[PDB]
Parts: C-alpha cells; structure tokens; sequence
C-alpha cells in the first residue's frame, strides 16, 4: 500500500487511546483491510457480470 | 534545664514541618501529575478535571496545614512544660 500523508485535519484533537498499542493494532488490522478490499472487488465483479 | 525543653520544641517542631512538606510537596505532585496528563489527552477536560483535583489537593493540603499549626503550637506554646 502507498502511504500518502493527506492533511492534518485535527490539531487540538482528543488523542486516541490504543490497547495494547498502535503498532500491533495496525499490523493486525492491515490484512483485514486487504481482505475486505478483495471482498468488495468480488462483489463489484459479480454485479458487473450480472449486468 | 529549661533549655533542654526549648530545643526539644525546636527539633520536634522542625520534624513536624519536615514530614509536612514531604507530604504536601509530593502529594500535590502526584495529584497534579494526573491532571496534566488528563489535560494533555483532551483539553476540554480541564473544566471538569478541577472537580477531582481540587478535592485531592484539599485533603493533601489539610495534612500540611494541621502540621503547620502544630509547629506553631510547638514553637510558640511548648505544651510539656
Ligand atoms: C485538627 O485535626 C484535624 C483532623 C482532621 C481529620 O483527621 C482528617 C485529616 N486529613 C484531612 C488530613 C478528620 C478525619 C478523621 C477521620 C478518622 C477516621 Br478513624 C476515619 C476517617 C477520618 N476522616 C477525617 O476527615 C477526612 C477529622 C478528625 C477529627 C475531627 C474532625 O472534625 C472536624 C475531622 F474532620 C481534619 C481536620 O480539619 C482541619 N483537622
């Protein structure tokens, strides 16, 4: 995945608490993101095939 | 003679103001350390975090003031005499 730093959006924003930590959550969430992307791809392909 | 009581009030009284300052000085620290972090995590909390803070400090400062009073009672009244 390409890392693109879009904006700041939030400066004096209430900081998020991470449990246990941000890095482990991120590396455990990335494959779920990839597989939900593949799921959305399969759904779009099914709808396109029916059309 | 009587001087041995006098210093007994100056030393003891000093102790009453030693353990006093170690009490408040650190207390107000360990309490305030939980305020800053709180405010550092969400600035809009400074409004409500003063409700617990100024309670703890209150208690803490009592432990100081009493000793303060007693120190006077030791240096300006010398009870055992
Ligand atoms: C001049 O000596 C004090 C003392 C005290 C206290 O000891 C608390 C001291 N801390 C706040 C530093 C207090 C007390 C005793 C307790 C005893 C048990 Br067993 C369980 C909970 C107890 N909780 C307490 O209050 C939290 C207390 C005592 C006596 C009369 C009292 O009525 C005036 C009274 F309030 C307060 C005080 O204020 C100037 N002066």
């Amino acid at each position: 995945m390409v890392v693109e730093y879009v904006e700041e959006d939030i400066g004096p924003r209430t900081l998020y608490s991470f449990e246990p930590d941000a890095t482990m959550l991120f590396e455990s969430l990335l494959p779920r993101y990839l597989t939900t992307r593949v799921y959305a791809a399969l759904l779009e392909s099914a709808a396109s095939e029916l059309a | 003679m009587d001087p041995t009581i006098a210093a007994g009030a100056l030393i003891g009284g000093g102790l009453i103001m030693a353990g006093g300052a170690i009490g408040a000085g650190i207390g107000d620290g360990v309490a305030g350390n939980a305020l800053i972090s709180g405010v550092a995590r969400q600035p809009e909390a400074q409004g409500r975090l003063f409700t617990p803070f100024f309670i703890t400090v209150g208690l803490v400062e009592a432990a100081y003031f009493i000793n303060l009073a007693f120190m006077a009672l030791f240096v300006f009244a010398t009870p055992v005499k």
